[PDB]
C-alpha cells in the first residue's frame, strides 16, 4: 500500500511491523574473541513435525549466517536475496563478500521494499554474522532498514529482559566458545518446556568459516553445560 | 482504508485475510489424512457425491503431479487445479532445465514461493486451498509435506488436513506414540480406522480415495476399488 | 484503494511536506559553521549504548567525494538510498567532467530529483534533510543546507536538530562575522551542544565532530578523535570558570 | 592445449597442461586450465582463456546457489546441462571446449563439451589442440577399471605426449583425482622440462641510465 | 572412528557401583592425556562426569583435592569459566567438609569479585552459604552473622528450594 | 593493425618489495608524430598503478571508467582496493563488453596496501589475467621487450637495479620500433616512497 | 460493509460474495440441459421470445464452439460469446500445435482455467454465464461436462441449469438415460422440457435441440427440422389430462 507520513510524522506501518517481530520467535547473538554465535529456539507444535526438514539457519556462504525473528516466508525469500546478492558480488569481485557490504545491500532492499507502493513491507527482523578479515561480524536489521551493530543482542520474544541479562552477562572478553553457554541461559531464561536436542539451534561463525552445528552437539551443550 | 479487506499489516500486525483464506479451506466439507511408513505413504480422502446423475470418475480430489509424486487438494475446486497446473509446469520446468526427478521439498518450497507472493502485494487474491504432496526420495525414503496459502511448511511423520483436523491429529499423535515401524497394510488400516473414528460413519469402500506410494513400488499409483474393499474388509474384524 | 497523497492543501500548502517538516523535527541533531580556514560539522549520534561495536568510524558523517561531504537526518533507509544517489550524480559528473564539482551543481541536482519526487507519482516523499560542507575553486568553503521539501540554501552556519530554532538563535545572537578562527568555531559548537542537548556533563562518547580544511590542493576532511574531542570538552568546561565570578559584581 | 580426463573404479582423473598462448608467443607458462565447479565436480577449460573462465565461474556459481538452495551435493549432469544451454544459447561464438568430470550420488561422470553445445559421455575424453595425441594414447593404453595410480600415469604420459607433439602444448601438467571419499588437485603434477641455465651476466649494473625529471612522493 | 571417547561406562560406572577413590583418580589421569584430542563440550561433560563420581564417593582426601586443582589447570589450559566456576564450588565443598580452616576465607576474595561482575545468584548463593558456615565453624558470631545476612540479601528469584534456600534456612 | 596505429608501450617488473612500471611517451597516428608528452600510466592508488597501451582514445575511455568505478568502490566499502580486488574488476569492466571490446592491453602493477606485496600483472583485449612473479607486457613492440625479460630478469632486484634493468629493457625494445618510444616514463614503487623517473631516449 | 465489494478481499467466514452474485446472476436466467446418451450428448434448451417482432432463431444460446463439440448456455449471453470465441481458439490452437481433434476434458480445464482467472484479481469482475460442454468420438465415447462462473468443471450423465432446475434435475434422475438411444433421448429432453417450461410465469417460448454422436457422425450439429417439430407433437399426447 502506498502508506505516507502521519500528522505525527510516524510511518504507522513499520511501527505495526516492528510490534508484529517483537510477538515473534525469541533469538539471541553474540560476538566473542574468537566468533558469533547465534541462537534462537524452535517450538514445535507437535511430535508430528520434522524438526531436520526446516531449519532457522541458512548459510548465505561458507562464512556468512542470518537467523530472523518474525515471518516464515518472508525470511526464506529474503535468504533467497541474500544470497544471490552474495553471489553476484562474488561474480563482480571474484573475492567473498564482507558482511557489512551485504548488509547495506539487504537494508537497502528493505528500503525500496518499504518505499515502493503496492506491497506491503515486510515483516521481519534478522541477525547477521560473518568472519572477515579476522575481525568477527555482527549486525541486527531491521524491517525499516536501519542496520545496528551489536557485539550481543536479543531479538524476539521477552527481548528486553535478555538484553538485560547479557548487560549483566557478557564482558565481551570471552576469548573462547563460552559465549554458546551464555546464549544457552538467554534462551532458557525464556524456554517453554524443556532444554532438548532439538528445539534450541545454535549456529557458530569462527576462523574456519560459518558453521551450522549438528544436533548432537547441541544435545552435548544442552548437557551439562545448564 | 484499514486493513480488514486487503492485505496490510495491523494493530498487533494481524494479517485478517489469511485467517479468512484458512476457513475458506475449511468451508469445503472435506478431509483427507497423510501417513508415511516404514517404506510408504498413503493419502486417504473421503468425498461426497450429491447424486447419481454426475460421474463418479471425474471428481478425483487425488493427482499424480509426476510419476512418482502424487498431490491431493482441499478448499474450492478451481483454485487447487489451478495451482496443480502450477506445480505440475514448475515440475516439468525443473525436469527440463535440470534432467532429474526434482525431490518434494523443492516443489513445496517454490510454490511456498508462489503463495509468498500472492499474499506479498495487493490487487491478487492470497488464494484458498491447502496442499498435501506424498513422494519417495532417493536415499530418504518417504516424504509428506503440507502447504499453505501463506506459503508455510513443514515435515511431517504423518499429517491430516480438513474441517475435522484438530481430533485427527490427536488420534494420528496417540498411534505414533507408539509408532514401532509402521508396515504398508497396517499404514492404511490405521488410516482407514483414523478417518473412520474421526467422521463416526463407517464408510463403504466406495466413498474414499486412497493414494499410496512406496519404496517397492517408486512410481504413484492409484488404489482400485478391489483391493480398497479388499482393506476394508481385511479391517472389518479389527 | 485510497492514497491520493500528491493534491495541494485546500488553503494552498501540503500536509505531505509539513509533515516531513516535523518529522524531521524530531530526528537526531547535526550542526555546522563555515569559516575562512575551513569548515566543521558536530553531532550527537542517537542510540549511544553500551552494546554498540562501533566499527563505522563516524556513521553520521558520509565522505560524498575526495573534497565535500554530508550529514543526514530522519529516516536512515532513506538517507542511505539518498546518500548513495548523491554518490552517483557526483560521480557522474567527475566522469563527464574531468573536474570535481564545486559545491552547488550536486546541490541543485538533488533538489532537482526531490521536487520530481514530490511532484507526481503518487508515492511518499523522503523524510530526510541534509547539510552539504565543501570547497570550490569559485568561492571557497561553501555550505549547503537541504530541506526535504526541495529549498536550500547558503547559511554560513545552522542545524537541522531537535532544537534547530533554538541552536539557529543562539548562532544569530552570537556570531562573528568573518572570522574564520577555527579554534573559537569549535569551542562555539561546544557550547552550543552544551546548552541545547537536554543531556549533561558533555560525554565525548555522545558527540561526533568532523573538519574540512583545504590543504595543499586536496581539501582534507577529518573526524576528531576521541581523546581529541574530550580535551576540546574539558577544555570547554574548564573555559566556563571565569564567567561565574562577577556574582555580587 | 591439451585436456583430458578418465574414469576409473573410483571416480574422475583429470589432466591438463599449463601452457596459455597468444598469437604465436606463449603468454603463460604455468596456466590453470583445471577450474573449480564444486567441492564434488571439476572441469577443465581449452580454447579461449577468458571465455572458459567466465563460462565455468558462472556455471560454478549458479552450482553452488542451487546446492544451498537444496541443501545438498550437487552433481554433474546438471552442471553439463546448463553448460550446454548457456553454449547453446548463444550459438558458438564463445569458444570454451569443456571437460567436465564429478562424483556425484549416482556415482562417476565425465563429459566432453563442444563450444557449439554439442555435450557426450565417454569413460575417457580429449580437448585441446594436442586433443589427438592423448586419445591416441588412451586408445593404446586405457581398459575398463583401471586402478587410481596406473590411471594417474596414463594421464599423465597422454598430457606429456600432447606436450611433445603438439606445438600449443608445452610446460607443466596439473592432475586432479575427484573421488567419493577425497578429492586431490596436483596442479605441479611432473615437471618435464625446466628453464635452462644462463650463461652470460646481463646484470644492468646501477648508473646505466641518464634521467631527464624525476619525483619522489613519501608514502603513509 | 572416535568410540572410545563415549567408554567410560563400565569402569566409571564400576567405580561408584563397586565403591573405590584411587582407582578413581588413576582413570581421571588415565584420560588426562588423551583429554586434548577430542571436542571442548565432551571434554567438560566427562570432567564433570568424573569429577562428581568420586566427589561424593569417599573422604580419602590424599588425592582428591589436588585432583581438583588439576582439573582447574586443565580447565585454565581451556580457558573455560562456567567449567571454572563449577570446580571452585566443588573444592569449597570439599575444603568445608575437610576443614582446613583458613584458605576458605581466601576463596571468598577469590569468589566475590567473579559474581559480582555478573547478575549470578546461585553459584553467590552457594558460596556465601558455606563461607558463612565455615566462619561459623571456628565459632566467631558477629562476621559469620554478617555473611549470612548477606546471603540473605538473595532472597528472591530461584525456583525451589532444591538444595539452596532449604539448607539457607 | 588497429593494435599497430597508434603504437604504445607498457612494462612492469617485479621487485624484492617493489615493483616498476615503464611506458613510451609517443603519441602519433600511424607515421604522423602528434604530441610527445602522452601520459599511458594512471596512479590509482597510494603505491598502485595502472599502465594501458593500445588505442589512446580506449585508454583514456577506461581509464576514467575505472577511476569512476574505483572511487566508487573506495567510497562504498570505505577502504582501498587490493591489487587482485583491482585486477578483478578491470577483467569484468573489460569483459563487459564482450562483442564491443576496447583495443587496449591493461598492465596493472603495485604493492598491497596492508601487506607490501608486490603484484603483476597483465590483461589481454577480453579480460584475460596473467598474474606473474616476473614481469608483464602490453605493446607493440612486445617481443623485443619479452627478449629483454628472458634475458635481463634475476630475482629479488634491488629498487635501483629494477629501475635500471626495466629502463635498459624499455629503451632496448623501443629503439627497434618504429611507432614507439619518445621518452620512456618510470616509476619505481616501494612502501615508503615512489621515484619516477623520465629516461634520455631516441628522439627519431 | 466495504467486504463484497471486491473479487480479491475476503469475508470473515472465508467467503466471496461477487462470484455468489455471479451465481445468482447466472440462475436468474432461465433453464437448459445436456444429457448424455449410448452414443453421443444431446442439448436441450428453451429460450424465451420477449416480443414476436424478432425474426425468429436469434440469440440461440446454443453453438459450435468445435466441429465436433456443442455448448448450451444460461446466464448472460455477452459473456457467453466471449467464451465461446475462447474456445473456438484454443480448439484451433490445440489443432494447430498437436493436429487432431481436442478431448472434451482438456478445453473444459483450459476454459475453467480462464474463468477462475478472472476472479483472482479486482479489476475484472467476474463473469455472468454458466455453460455445458458436450462431445463425442469413437476413440473416447461421449463426454459431457458442466462449469459454473466460478471454475468447477464436472462430467455429468445429465445435467440442468437455470430457475427450474431442481424439477429438471428431479425429472432426469428418473429416467435411466444409459439405456436409452438418441432418438428416445430427444421425446425425454422436450417432455422435461415442456413441464419445465411453467407456461403462466413466463411468455412464449421456442424450443431448441442439439445433436452430437455416431449419428451425427461425431460432428455436432443441430437437430433437423424433420427430427423437429414433433416435439409439440408427441407433447400434446404426453400432456396431463387435468
Amino acid at each position: 500500500s502506498l502508506t505516507t507520513f502521519s500528522p505525527s510524522g510516524k510511518l504507522v506501518q513499520i511501527e505495526y511491523a516492528l510490534a508484529a517481530v517483537a510477538g515473534g520467535a525469541p533469538s539471541v547473538g553474540i560476538k566473542a574473541a574468537n566468533g558469533v554465535v547465534l541462537a534462537t529456539e524452535k517450538k514445535q507444535k507437535s511430535i508430528l513435525y520434522d524438526e531436520r526438514s526446516v531449519h532457522k539457519v541458512e548459510p548465505i556462504t561458507k562464512h556468512i549466517g542470518l537467523v530472523y525473528s518474525g515471518m516464515g516466508p518472508d525470511y526464506r525469500v529474503l535468504v533467497h536475496r541474500a544470497r544471490k546478492l552474495a553471489q553476484q558480488y562474488y561474480l563482480v569481485y571474484q573475492e567473498p563478500i564482507p558482511t557489512a557490504q551485504l548488509v547495506q545491500r539487504v537494508a537497502s532492499v528493505m528500503q525500496e521494499y518499504t518505499q515502493s507502493g503496492g506491497v506491503r513491507p515486510f515483516g521481519v527482523s534478522l541477525l547477521i554474522c560473518g568472519w572477515n578479515e579476522g575481525r568477527p561480524y555482527l549486525f541486527q536489521s531491521d524491517p525499516s532498514g536501519a542496520y545496528f551493530a551489536w557485539k550481543a543482542t536479543a531479538m524476539g520474544k521477552n527481548y528486553v529482559n535478555g538484553k538485560t541479562f547479557l548487560e549483566k552477562r557478557y564482558n565481551e572478553d570471552l576469548e573462547l566458545e563460552d559465549a554458546i553457554h551464555t546464549a544457552i541461559l538467554t534462551l532458557k531464561e525464556s524456554f517453554e518446556g524443556q532444554m532438548t536436542e532439538d528445539n534450541i539451534e545454535v549456529g557458530i561463525c569462527n576462523e574456519a568459516g560459518f558453521r551450522r552445528l549438528t544436533p548432537t552437539e547441541v544435545k552435548d551443550y544442552l548437557a551439562a553445560i545448564a | 482504508g484499514f486493513d480488514r479487506h486487503i492485505t496490510i499489516f495491523s494493530p498487533e500486525g494481524r494479517l485478517y485475510q489469511v485467517e479468512y483464506a484458512f476457513k475458506a479451506i475449511n468451508q469445503g466439507g472435506l478431509t483427507s489424512v497423510a501417513v508415511r511408513g516404514k517404506d510408504c505413504a498413503v493419502i486417504v480422502t473421503q468425498k461426497k457425491v450429491p447424486d447419481k446423475l454426475l460421474d463418479s470418475s471425474t471428481v478425483t480430489h487425488l493427482f499424480k503431479i509426476t510419476e512418482n509424486i502424487g498431490c491431493v487438494m482441499t478448499g474450492m475446486t478451481a483454485d487447487s487445479r489451478s495451482q496443480v497446473q502450477r506445480a505440475r509446469y514448475e515440475a516439468a520446468n525443473w525436469k527440463y532445465k535440470y534432467g532429474y526427478e526434482i525431490p518434494v521439498d523443492m516443489l513445496c518450497k517454490r510454490i511456498a514461493d508462489i503463495s509468498q507472493v500472492y499474499t506479498q502485494n495487493a490487487e491478487m487474491r492470497p488464494l484458498g486451498c491447502c496442499m498435501i504432496l506424498i513422494g519417495i526420495d532417493e536415499e530418504q525414503g518417504p516424504q509428506v509435506y503440507k502447504c499453505d496459502p501463506a506459503g508455510y511448511y513443514c515435515g511431517f511423520k504423518a499429517t491430516a488436513a480438513g474441517v475435522k483436523q484438530t481430533e485427527s491429529t490427536s488420534f494420528l499423535e496417540k498411534k505414533v506414540k507408539k509408532k514401532f515401524d509402521w508396515t504398508f497394510e497396517q499404514t492404511v488400516e490405521t488410516a482407514i480406522t483414523c478417518l473412520s473414528t474421526v467422521l463416526s460413519i463407517d464408510f463403504k469402500p466406495s466413498e474414499i480415495e486412497v493414494g499410496v506410494v512406496t519404496v517397492e513400488n517408486p512410481k504413484f499409483r492409484i488404489l482400485t476399488e478391489a483391493e480398497i474393499d479388499a482393506h476394508l474388509v481385511a479391517l472389518a474384524e479389527r | 484503494y485510497d492514497s491520493r497523497t500528491t493534491i495541494f492543501s485546500p488553503e494552498g500548502r501540503l500536509y505531505q511536506v509539513e509533515y516531513a517538516m516535523e518529522a524531521i523535527g524530531h530526528a537526531g541533531t547535526c550542526l555546522g559553521i563555515l569559516a575562512n580556514d575551513g569548515v566543521l560539522l558536530a553531532a550527537e549520534r542517537r542510540n549511544i549504548h553500551k552494546l554498540l561495536d562501533e566499527v563505522f568510524f563516524s556513521e553520521k558523517i558520509y565522505k560524498l567525494n575526495e573534497d565535500m561531504a554530508c550529514s543526514v537526518a530522519g529516516i536512515t533507509s532513506d538517507a542511505n538510498v539518498l546518500t548513495n544517489e548523491l554518490r552517483l550524480i557526483a560521480q557522474r559528473y567527475l566522469l563527464q567532467y574531468q573536474e570535481p564539482i564545486p559545491c552547488e551543481q550536486l546541490v541543485t541536482a538533488l533538489c532537482d530529483i526531490k521536487q520530481a519526487y514530490t511532484q507526481f507519482g503518487g508515492k511518499r516523499p523522503f523524510g530526510v534533510s541534509l547539510l552539504y560542507i565543501g570547497w570550490d575553486k569559485h568561492y571557497g568553503f561553501q555550505l549547503y543546507q537541504s530541506d526535504p521539501s526541495g529549498n536550500y540554501g547558503g547559511w554560513k552556519a545552522t542545524c537541522i536538530g531537535n532544537n534547530s530554532a533554538a541552536a539557529v538563535s543562539m548562532l544569530k545572537q552570537d556570531y562573528k562575522e568573518g572570522e574564520m578562527t577555527l579554534k573559537s568555531a569549535l569551542a562555539l559548537a561546544i557550547k552550543v551542544l552544551n546548552k541545547t542537548m537536554d543531556v549533561s556533563k558533555l560525554s565525548a562518547e555522545k558527540v561526533e565532530i568532523a573538519t574540512l580544511t583545504r590543504e595543499n590542493g586536496k581539501t582534507v576532511i577529518r573526524v576528531l578523535k576521541q581523546k581529541e574531542v574530550e580535551q576540546l570538552i574539558k577544555k570547554h568546561e574548564e573555559e566556563e570558570a571565569k564567567a561565574e565570578r562577577e556574582k555580587k559584581e | 592445449t591439451t585436456i583430458a580426463g578418465v574414469v576409473y573404479k573410483d571416480g574422475i582423473v583429470l589432466g591438463a597442461d599449463t601452457r596459455a598462448t597468444e598469437g604465436m608467443v606463449v603468454a603463460d607458462k604455468n596456466c590453470s586450465k583445471i577450474h573449480f565447479i564444486s567441492p564434488n565436480i571439476y572441469c577443465c577449460g581449452a580454447g579461449t582463456a577468458a571465455d572458459t573462465d567466465m563460462t565455468t565461474q558462472l556455471i560454478s556459481s549458479n552450482l553452488e546457489l542451487h546446492s544451498l538452495s537444496t541443501g545438498r551435493l550437487p552433481r554433474v549432469v546438471t552442471a553439463n546441462r546448463m553448460l550446454k544451454q548457456m553454449l547453446f544459447r548463444y550459438q558458438g561464438y564463445i569458444g570454451a571446449a569443456l571437460v567436465l568430470g564429478g562424483v556425484d550420488v549416482t556415482g562417476p561422470h565425465l563429459y566432453s563439451i563442444y563450444p557449439h553445445g554439442s555435450t557426450d559421455k565417454l569413460p575417457y575424453v580429449t580437448m585441446g589442440s594436442g586433443s589427438l595425441a592423448a586419445m591416441a594414447v588412451f586408445e593404446d593404453k586405457f581398459r575398463p577399471d583401471m586402478e587410481e595410480e596406473e590411471a594417474k600415469n596414463l594421464v599423465s604420459e597422454a598430457i606429456a605426449a600432447g606436450i611433445f607433439n603438439d606445438l600449443g602444448s608445452g610446460s607443466n601438467i596439473d592432475l586432479c583425482v575427484i573421488s567419493k571419499n577425497k578429492l586431490d588437485f596436483l596442479r605441479p603434477y611432473t615437471v618435464p622440462n625446466k628453464k635452462g641455465t644462463r650463461l652470460g651476466r646481463y646484470r644492468c649494473e646501477k648508473g646505466t641510465t641518464a634521467v631527464l625529471t624525476e619525483k619522489i612522493t613519501p608514502l603513509e | 572412528v572416535q568410540v572410545k571417547e563415549q567408554s567410560i561406562l563400565e569402569l566409571g560406572s564400576l567405580l561408584a557401583k563397586t565403591g573405590q577413590a584411587a582407582e578413581l583418580g588413576g582413570l581421571l589421569k588415565y584420560v588426562r592425556p588423551f583429554l586434548n584430542s577430542i571436542s571442548k563440550a565432551k571434554a567438560a561433560r566427562l570432567v564433570r562426569s568424573l569429577l562428581d563420581l568420586f566427589l561424593d564417593m569417599e573422604a580419602a582426601t590424599g588425592q582428591e583435592v589436588e585432583l581438583c586443582l588439576e582439573c582447574i589447570e586443565w580447565a585454565k589450559s581451556e580457558k573455560r569459566t562456567f567449567l571454572r566456576q563449577a570446580l571452585e564450588a566443588r573444592l569449597v565443598s570439599l575444603y568445608f567438609d575437610t576443614k582446613r580452616y583458613q584458605e576458605a576465607l581466601h576463596l571468598g576474595s577469590q569468589l566475590l569479585r567473579e559474581l559480582k561482575k555478573m547478575d549470578d545468584k546461585a553459584l553467590l548463593v552457594e558460596v556465601q552459604l558455606l563461607e558463612s558456615k565455615t566462619y561459623h565453624a571456628l565459632s566467631n558470631l558477629p562476621k559469620a552473622r554478617a555473611a549470612l545476612t548477606s546471603a540473605r540479601t538473595t532472597a528472591n528469584a530461584i525456583y525451589c528450594p532444591p538444595k539452596l534456600q532449604a539448607t539457607l534456612d | 593493425s588497429i593494435m599497430s596505429y597508434n603504437g604504445g608501450a607498457v612494462m612492469a617488473m617485479k621487485g624484492k618489495n617493489c615493483v616498476a612500471i615503464a611506458a613510451d611517451r609517443r603519441f602519433g597516428i600511424q607515421a604522423q608524430m602528434v604530441t610527445t608528452d602522452f601520459q599511458k600510466i594512471f596512479p590509482m592508488g597510494d603505491r598502485l598503478y595502472i599502465g594501458l597501451a593500445g588505442l589512446a582514445t580506449d585508454v583514456q575511455t577506461v581509464a576514467q571508467r575505472l577511476k569512476f568505478r574505483l572511487n566508487l568502490y573506495e567510497l562504498k566499502e570505505g577502504r582501498q582496493i587490493k591489487p587482485y580486488t583491482l585486477m578483478s574488476m578491470v577483467a569484468n569492466l573489460l569483459y563487459e563488453k564482450r562483442f564491443g571490446p576496447y583495443y587496449t592491453e591493461p598492465v596493472i602493477a603495485g604493492l598491497d596496501p596492508k601487506t607490501f606485496k608486490p603484484f603483476i600483472c597483465s590483461l589481454d583485449l577480453i579480460g584475460c589475467p596473467m598474474v606473474t612473479d616476473d614481469f608483464v607486457v602490453s605493446g607493440t613492440c612486445a617481443e623485443q621487450m619479452y627478449g629483454m625479460c628472458e634475458s635481463l630478469w634475476e630475482p629479488n632486484m634491488d629498487p635501483d637495479h629494477l629501475f635500471e634493468t626495466i629502463s635498459q629493457a624499455m629503451l632496448n625494445a623501443v629503439d627497434r620500433d618504429a611507432v614507439s618510444g619518445m621518452g620512456v616514463i618510470v616509476h619505481i614503487i616501494e612502501k615508503d616512497k615512489i621515484t619516477t623517473r623520465t629516461l634520455k631516449a631516441r628522439m627519431d | 460493509t466495504g467486504y463484497d465489494l471486491s473479487a480479491s478481499t475476503f469475508s470473515p467466514d472465508g467467503r466471496v460474495f461477487q462470484v455468489e452474485y455471479a451465481m445468482k446472476a447466472v440462475e436468474n436466467s432461465s433453464t437448459a440441459i445436456g444429457i448424455r446418451c449410448k452414443d453421443g450428448v444431446v442439448f436441450g434448451v428453451e429460450k424465451l421470445v420477449l416480443s414476436k417482432l424478432y425474426e425468429e432463431g436469434s440469440n440461440k444460446r446454443l453453438f459450435n464452439v468445435d466441429r465436433h463439440v456443442g455448448m448450451a448456455v444460461a446466464g448472460l449471453l455477452a459473456d457467453a460469446r466471449s467464451l465461446a470465441d475462447i474456445a473456438r481458439e484454443e480448439a484451433s490452437n490445440f489443432r494447430s500445435n498437436f493436429g487432431y481433434n481436442i478431448p472434451l476434458k482438456h478445453l473444459a480445464d483450459r476454459v475453467a482455467m480462464y474463468v477462475h482467472a478472472y476472479t483472482l484479481y479486482s479489476a475484472v469482475r467476474p463473469f455472468g454465464c454458466s455453460f455445458m460442454l458436450g462431445s463425442y468420438s469413437v476413440n473416447d465415447g461421449a463426454q459431457l461436462y458442466m462449469i459454473d462462473p466460478s471454475g468447477v468443471s464436472y462430467g455429468y450423465w445429465g445435467c440442468a441449469i437455470g430457475k427450474a432446475r431442481q424439477a429438471a434435475k428431479t425429472e432426469i434422475e428418473k429416467l435411466q438415460m444409459k439405456e436409452m438411444t438418441c432418438r428416445d433421448i430427444v421425446k425425454e429432453v422436450a417432455k422435461i422440457i415442456y413441464i419445465v417450461h411453467d407456461e403462466v410465469k413466463d411468455k412464449a417460448f421456442e424450443l431448441e435441440l442439439s445433436w452430437v454422436g455416431e449419428l451425427t457422425n461425431g460432428r455436432h450439429e443441430i437437430v433437423p427440422k424433420d427430427i423437429r417439430e414433433e416435439a409439440e407433437k408427441y407433447a400434446k399426447e404426453s400432456l396431463k389430462e387435468e
